[PDB]
């Protein structure tokens, strides 16, 4: 019974979240459905880092532009990108030509650009 | 209205995190409780939603604990 | 303290949600409680199950009691006994408009749930 | 359907309100509250969910002096 109650509560939670229809919540939810998930709690102050998994180039080009990462309705300055082999990836490498040569998924470490 | 619904959702979210065995003595749990408290005390939706983003991200960061695609079905 | 502020916010939101649900049974027991007509035990859902309720005044009595039937929580209950504030039995013929000032209010009604 | 999510959300809040009122120290009473909360979460239709909500809410309404009803309303 305990597993059914947990399933019911979690399903109701995301039904409630959908009905709220908030842009920031929908962004992190829909990103999570595509495998673009945070690795730590999303901070609201610039004095804390954020780490997010970027599963493929299609997601990368929809959220990243130069040193700026767009996520949770906010801007983040990228500090590090590491590939699936835990090797550092230069931002110049993450282009449309060199993308097949990268080891996806990538993990981006970023600092919040502005307060919430 | 949205204000009551957001606060109701934040209570459900903290209960969901509690059942997923987030240790009550951990730093993460104290952060979740503080966010839950701030949402309940919020006076406008902008503050409440920003805090809900942080609180919900705790659930989205727990890999293998929940499959989001099945819950959104 | 801070715990009391959080508690107040949660309880206020709870009754806001309950009001939004707008269920006849919930509205009935909420509206009764704000008038002082409160249950003394968990409201049961099965036939012939026991229930005790405080009746604060004659106006509440007339709105909820008709002969031996008690109407409460969108259900019908079979009145078994009525006792006054001094735990003395009150016959139903005493509970009239002319005689109610002579009774030791509030009364406590004991009843059994009916069927259907 | 949409009212099913709302009533299930409200039942989680109601149990949390009872928990903060220290009903959990009463082992048997809290056990009944948890079972009612579980029955709402698993309810097939709104009729059953509201019937169980009547029982669960009556726990809060029966606690004399625990809350000021007309103020919270």
């Amino acid at each position: 019974k305990r597993a059914k109650v947990t399933s019911a509560m979690q399903t109701m939670l995301f039904t409630m979240l959908r009905k709220l229809d908030n842009d920031a919540l929908n962004n992190i939810i829909n990103n999570a459905r595509d495998g673009c998930v945070p690795l730590n709690i999303i901070p609201l102050t610039t004095a804390a880092k954020l780490m997010v998994v970027i599963p493929d180039y299609n997601t990368y080009k929809n959220t990243c532009d130069g040193t700026t990462f767009t996520y949770a309705s906010a801007l983040w300055e990228i500090q590090q990108v590491v590939d699936a082999d835990s090797k550092i990836v230069q931002l110049s490498e993450i282009s449309m030509d060199n993308s097949p040569n990268l080891a996806w998924p990538l993990i981006v470490t970023a600092l919040r650009a502005n307060s919430a | 209205s949205k204000m009551s619904d957001v606060k109701c959702t934040s209570v459900v979210l903290l209960s969901v995190l509690q059942q997923l065995r987030v240790e009550s003595s951990s730093k993460l749990w104290a952060q979740c409780v503080q966010l839950h408290n701030d949402i309940l005390l919020a006076k406008d939706t902008t503050e409440a939603f920003e805090k809900m983003v942080s609180l919900l991200s705790v659930l989205l960061s727990m890999q293998g604990a929940v499959d989001i695609n099945k819950l959104c079905e």
